[PDB]
């Protein structure tokens, strides 16, 4: 007795689905969509380098913290890396003002040219080989920011410094220097001649003058004193003018912006790890054609969809 | 139907005939070409309504920042939880869906087969149809093929 | 069911009789009736469901607030990438669940025309029945009627 | 002998998608999606927006004399400035907590601006020489008409002390500025005293300004600053000025008439003639759907936006 | 089927026998059974898929803050309106299939006792079955024991 | 003879909503949504709120005298406010960052007072005649009580120097303030010398003030101001004041003792002599539903809340 059925395609298959109203069922065939590993090393991304900052923050580097000699003349970057409590950042104890703001410019940054705007040979009425600090050793003695000038009376009176530079090149600079606020008047006196001093800095937007604060404060690093340091932009064609009577540390260098693009700054304890990437997190490399992964929700460069998601699995075919 | 056929490795729908000459498997590719077309369009579908996701940026805040540095968390977090609810309510939604559908072609399927020969044949109702004539192989491929 | 009828310009359901009399087409109310009061009440409770939707404001932000402007713009980008998802997401299904539901209506009818003559009819396989006896007009308006 | 089941077709070739079909074709189907707009600025519900033109909140609030087509205008229904405007602060400088009053400023509908400190009523200072070649008037030097420069008289500038009560039933924008000059003998020179200061007071306000000398790159072809300030005084507060120097007075204020919904739109579109109840920095919108994808920032009786390039439900059925 | 019966407060699903002997109901707790556990996984998946849901928090700001006290007021009120959306949304939906998986379970119990009987039995109309022959208690236990 | 299938129904009434069918009606419907709440703050967990009643955050701390009920509070699960307390700052003025203080409050459930500065030990200065009619007590002129308004001693006001070392293991807020006077007569006359500054540093503070002397709008009788300056004085770090005048010395300090999830709610009500694990605004929570539409400002083990006024899962079949 002749005969045809209709059947369905069975296999071994034990993988599993989950579904509305039912978990775990078995089907012949279900595609993972999640990508859970990552090869736990810091690499370069699409061919370049990541800036690497150790043990210095970005303070350290830029101001030219002595312990951070090696980021001085950096290479192009692609994404920079930072420690969450590094411990090479303001040497001398203080603040960096607008810090933060800053660094949400430098990740849209990815070389800066170093350039020397105001040289340290060029201090004539003052003395400008002496501003050092057991706060920032190097090579066990004292010494201070590479990038950043603290100058002193000399022969006993300061004269009022009238400095001016124009940006005559074709990139932004990023320009900084700083306050010293002294821990008394005979300190204020003994390294500035004046009692009553000020730091005028004006620019096309710029208009700053800055009072140094005396307090009693407690030592950090072995210092009372204190350094504030500023920053701003400094466009093509405009010009920075300094004026100082007193506990002005000047530039004497600053830098380019000679390329911008997509960047970050990468909080992470990992190290340079000699690798390629397309796609970077904190923690590790990603190398997946998955649409979604559930490894870190910060990352940089050509990756899938972040979710918190354990598990994701995407049934293909019957029941099984 | 009881289950699955294992001894068809062909396709994921088909046929198993009984016969004077033999008795073997045959997939349906005009079926199973359907199937893979929808599943194919399924997967890609999902896949591109959610490259649309939430990016997350690290911000840095400062000591006196901290309500902010909140919300800023808040927010991310909050994008993060919405995302990850909707790939999973959709792929749970979709498997759903995926599963369902194959079983909408499997009765279609045998629907087929039954319109296809009403009055010459009875259905026996485990998914199989008794001839009320002898159907050679030529025959049994026509009802295979559409054409009959 | 080979295809849908352009004849056919009164409803979405209907019959089309041949008899000894005449022929032409005919709409089921009782069933158009059910898919006009449906649907109407699909399209407007999406509607009313996305009445509850992110509405993006200008905000200002002087250049050494960069990071709560980057902020805003993220969170009022992500409010809309999520709202489009949804919007999207929602007609693609109510799309799909819409085409099935006039699927099944037309399954739903088809059945209310084979249980209502049982024995009296015999079923062919293209959506049609054959009478055993003679069917009129007024009988065929019986069958459309709902007592039979 | 027969009878069938079936179903409508027509010639309609509408398409749509679902989430395992796309491209399919249908009876009937509803667009839910807008995608058109006028292209121009409308009045919003029968009020006409406040244009700006060329001018900047602050060109507009402050008087810079290119402005001079705003100092006294009716009620709007939203404000329009260009992304760039060209007469902003015409005298270089800047406005503290500018972002903060433009703010305000989108929950305000109309002000009406009164005078509080006559020119005249300044004695012992000079009042009318308060101008400036980056302030251009009509081939002259000239200045922001809603405050007054004030510089010395007869070598001396004695120490002001003013007060105004606001006696008004409505809240009070007042606006005040402060000069930062380029030297000592510019200080001098304009008014006479070396060391100065402007204290401002209210019932929270308490506030020390002291200028500050600095060099500074010529902008409008001044290196001097100015820099504005601003409050709201509530009605029967008072505000006290004191200063020897450096002081920008208020002469105008304005009192805030009606608050209620508007917005800043940030829009190169010049004034279209037109009503609509929605609009947006692009055009405006007239439409019965539910959605649109034109611009997410509107105001008005306006569909949700979305950022999709299209929306259509399926209501009929396949072809 | 015309409508559901109120004689029958068993279980949800079941049968009604005509006999000689006597006449009354009897559930399916086969079917019954599936039921309960599908509608205990659905309530229960619903209120874990959510537990991951926004929690506004408390934010104080001053008088010259009100634009980031603007955006956190519409951000908070953002999420609020997304997961509300969410929750009705997917209540109106899982509500269809619920109602739909109740039709779909008395569709497949109709067609088991059709494909359980099928030559030696008549199908009426109104979700009924004739028997050619005689089928007593134990017999109709058969029918519902499968 | 004859079998039948059929299923459950009854007089249920009670509907649910689907995507196209509202009001459905069901024999077996689920409501998950609590609508209900007990109108009455309460214990959490056992613990119960800090409840300031007529007093502000800030009256609290520095201890305004009609916030004595406050002056040594045990531990709390969470803070209730006023929305606008009366008993704020007695002496007109301002807490400096006062927005961000009321931020780690948030993250606190513990205070332990501590005497830091006795008001026996400025011998070269006046400390009990700190005292104001804008705060009175029991009909008498008074002022807040951890802190202290010093004034000169036989018309002299010594340079003052006093350093405070935290060696206790907890973080301890310090609260201090300076006096904004109304005039150089004034100033001279509370301390003697016109020319003031207070200085105050630790590891990361840094801080000068210098007062503002001018014409201010009487706020509770006052033309003068107090403004006050908060910090986290960290374990084994000192804290170091220099001033010759318009100081508001440091009396009692706080003790961080416990830190963890807490909330500054704002609410009208009283103390509801209850427990709860679930705690609104406007009412506690004890309900088993997923969700709830009582108030998003909830602190403890609460459902998910969610603006809608209705959420019914349908669990039976149709009736
Ligand atoms: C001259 C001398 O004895 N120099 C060294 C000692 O200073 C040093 O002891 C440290 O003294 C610290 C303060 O001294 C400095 C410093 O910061 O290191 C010395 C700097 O020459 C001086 N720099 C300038 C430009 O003036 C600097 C400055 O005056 C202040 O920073 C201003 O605030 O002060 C400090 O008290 C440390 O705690 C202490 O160890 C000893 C030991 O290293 O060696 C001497 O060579
Ligand atoms: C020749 C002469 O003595 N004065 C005017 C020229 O200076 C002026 O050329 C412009 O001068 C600018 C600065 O001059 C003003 C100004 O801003 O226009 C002149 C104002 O009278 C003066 N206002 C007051 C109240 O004193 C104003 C003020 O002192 C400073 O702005 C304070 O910062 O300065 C500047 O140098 C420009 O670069 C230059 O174009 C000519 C215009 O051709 O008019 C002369 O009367
Ligand atoms: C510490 C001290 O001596 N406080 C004075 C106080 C100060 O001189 C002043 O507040 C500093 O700004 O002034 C007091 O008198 C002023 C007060 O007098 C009341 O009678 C009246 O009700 C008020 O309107 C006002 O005139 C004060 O009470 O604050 C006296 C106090 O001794
Ligand atoms: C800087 O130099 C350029 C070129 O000489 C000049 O045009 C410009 O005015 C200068 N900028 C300033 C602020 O002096
Ligand atoms: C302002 O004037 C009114 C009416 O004269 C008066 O009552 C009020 O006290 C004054 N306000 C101030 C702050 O002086
Ligand atoms: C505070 O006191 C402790 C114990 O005497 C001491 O070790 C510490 O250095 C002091 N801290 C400061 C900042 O003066």
């Amino acid at each position: 007795p002749d005969q045809i059925c209709i059947g369905y395609h069975a296999n071994n298959s034990t993988e599993q689905v989950d579904t509305i109203m039912e978990k775990n069922v078995t089907v012949t065939h279900a595609q993972d969509i999640l990508e859970k590993t990552h090869n736990g090393k810091l690499c370069d991304l699409d061919g370049v380098k990541p800036l690497i900052l150790r043990d210095c923050s970005v303070a350290g580097w830029l101001l030219g913290n002595p312990m951070c000699d090696e980021f001085l003349n950096v290479p192009e970057w692609s994404y920079i890396v930072e420690k969450i409590n590094p411990a090479n950042d303001l040497c001398y104890p203080g603040n960096f003002n607008d810090y933060e703001e800053l660094k949400h410019l430098l990740s849209r940054i990815n070389h800066f040219e170093k350039i020397q705007i105001i040289p340290k040979s060029s201090w004539s009425d003052h003395e400008a080989s002496a501003g050092v600090s057991s706060a920032c050793p190097y090579q066990g003695r004292s010494s201070f920011f590479r990038n950043v000038v603290w100058l002193i009376k000399k022969d006993n009176a300061y004269p009022t410094i009238k400095r001016s530079y124009n940006n005559t090149n074709q990139e932004d600079l990023l320009v900084l220097w700083g306050i010293h606020h002294p821990n008394d008047a005979a300190e204020q006196t003994r390294l500035y001649q004046n009692p009553t001093t000020y730091i005028s800095v004006g620019t096309s937007t710029l208009n700053q003058r800055l009072v140094p604060k005396i307090a009693t404060r407690s030592k950090v690093n072995g210092q009372s004193g204190r350094m504030e340091f500023f920053w701003t932009i400094l466009k093509p064609n405009d010009a920075i003018n300094f004026e100082s009577n007193g506990n002005f540390i000047a530039p004497e260098n600053a830098y380019k912006i000679v390329k911008k693009g997509d960047s970050t700054i990468m909080k992470s304890e990992l190290e340079y790890g000699n690798c390629n990437t397309k796609c970077q997190t904190p923690i590790g490399a990603i190398n997946s054609s998955m649409p979604f992964h559930n490894i870190h929700p910060l990352t940089i460069g050509e990756c899938p969809k972040y979710v918190k998601s354990s598990r994701l699995v995407l049934a293909t075919g019957l029941r099984n | 139907i009881e289950g699955g056929w294992q001894g068809m490795v062909d396709g994921w729908y088909g046929y198993h005939h009984s016969n004077e000459q033999g008795s073997g498997y045959a997939a349906d590719k005009e079926s199973t070409q359907k199937a893979i077309d929808g599943v194919t369009n399924k997967v890609n579908s999902i896949i591109d309504k959610m490259n649309t996701q939430f990016e997350a940026v690290g911000r840095e805040f400062n000591n006196l920042e901290r309500r902010i540095e909140n919300l800023n968390k808040k927010m991310e977090d909050g994008f993060l939880d919405v995302w990850t609810y909707n790939a999973e309510l959709l792929v749970l939604m979709e498997n759903e869906r995926t599963l369902d559908f194959h079983d909408s072609n499997v009765k279609n399927l045998y629907d087929k087969v039954r319109l296809q020969l009403r009055d010459n044949a009875k259905e026996l109702g485990n998914g199989c149809f008794e001839f009320y004539h002898r159907c050679d192989n030529e025959c049994m491929e026509s009802v295979r093929n559409g054409t009959y």
